[PDB]
């Protein structure tokens, strides 16, 4: 029996009950498909708080990363999912997490646009300054973006 | 070093992150989630020149994105990918050809037509209806596999040499 599809699409799609059920039958919370998604990864990505918490209650690895280097907490930024991203550092995410390109969620957060999210990650101990693989920095972003409110929370 | 600014776009399910990762990771990917949409950086070897390729991979065009709506402003190509075997895919590159063309406010703007998953037995999208479609927008049409990597490097320099255009 494959529980960990059965998991998976159950914490894509929000069915918290099917979660639920599925682990009390020993479905691996750390499952994950050919390209390194875990449940949590999923969960995160498309905005499923009550889900992401009853994993990481149920010890699912919190900075696991896909096949391009990105966490959960990465997923959660790209999105704008705020509460999603406090329980995750509340839970041990690392804020300065870096994948495959060297971009950590500060890097995606300010990419999007998601200014909530840069000043909570801020607020968790990202580093402003981290230069991704190729020079970048939080504050190219926003320059290379034309976004004033962004780089305006980069200083004061 | 020159930073080229791709776009890339399509219905769902057609191959556009297979295509993204297998040009980047050297990579096909099976199971890639529908919804993600990252912006992959790849440095390569056109032509002599070393260049930076910055390349967004649309997803979830059903949702409204900040970062997305900001790449087709300012974006410099765009790579129109539809599947040989999804004839509804096909019929979208007009939408898509069309969208473009007023958001960048333009009847000229860099554009490949991409047929992707030729690497597939049946084929519901004829090669003369997609050739026609191309020669009447007037550029490149190219047949790419991400699975076999048939024509996705030659796609993604196409498209450049067509900016340097
Ligand atoms: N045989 C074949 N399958 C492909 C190809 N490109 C993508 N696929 C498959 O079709 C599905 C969709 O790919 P995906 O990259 O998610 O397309 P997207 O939804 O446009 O990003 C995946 O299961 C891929 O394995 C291809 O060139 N050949
Ligand atoms: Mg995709």
């Amino acid at each position: 029996m494959d529980l960990g599809k059965k998991l998976l699409e159950a914490a894509r799609a929000g069915q918290d009950d099917e979660v639920r059920i599925l682990m009390a039958n020993g479905a691996d919370v750390n499952a994950h498909d050919t390209f390194g998604f875990t449940p949590l990864h999923l969960a995160a990505l498309y905005g499923h708080l009550e889900i992401v918490e009853v994993l990481l209650k149920n010890g699912a690895d919190v900075n696991a990363d896909d096949s391009y280097g990105r966490t959960p907490l990465h997923l959660a930024a790209m999105r704008g999912h705020l509460e999603i991203v406090e329980v995750l550092l509340k839970y041990g995410a690392d804020v300065n997490a870096a994948d495959e390109e060297g971009r950590t969620p500060l890097h995606l957060a300010a990419k999007r646009g998601h200014l909530e999210i840069v000043e909570v990650l801020l607020k968790n101990g990202a580093d402003v300054n981290a230069q991704d693989k190729f020079g970048k920095t939080a504050f190219d972003i926003s320059i290379d973006n034309g976004n004033e409110d962004l780089a305006e929370i980069l200083q004061k | 070093m020159t930073e080229y600014k791709l776009v890339v776009v399509g219905a769902v399910g057609v191959g556009k992150s297979a295509l993204t990762i297998q040009l980047i990771q050297n990579h096909f990917v099976d199971e890639y989630d529908p919804t993600i949409e990252d912006s992959y950086r790849k440095q390569v070897v056109i032509d002599g020149e070393t260049c930076l390729l910055d390349i967004l991979d649309t997803a979830g065009q059903e949702e409204y994105s900040a970062m997305r709506d900001q790449y087709m402003r300012t974006g410099e190509g765009f790579l129109c990918v539809f599947a040989i075997n999804n004839t509804k895919s096909f019929e979208d590159i007009h939408h898509y050809r069309e969208q473009i063309k007023r958001v960048k406010d333009s009847e000229d703007v860099p554009m490949v037509l991409v047929g992707n998953k030729c690497d597939l037995p049946s084929r519901t999208v004829d090669t003369k209806q997609a050739q026609d479609l191309a020669r009447s927008y007037g550029i490149p049409f190219i047949e790419t596999s991400a699975k076999t990597r048939q024509g996705v490097d030659d796609a993604f320099y196409t498209l450049v040499r067509e900016i340097r255009k």
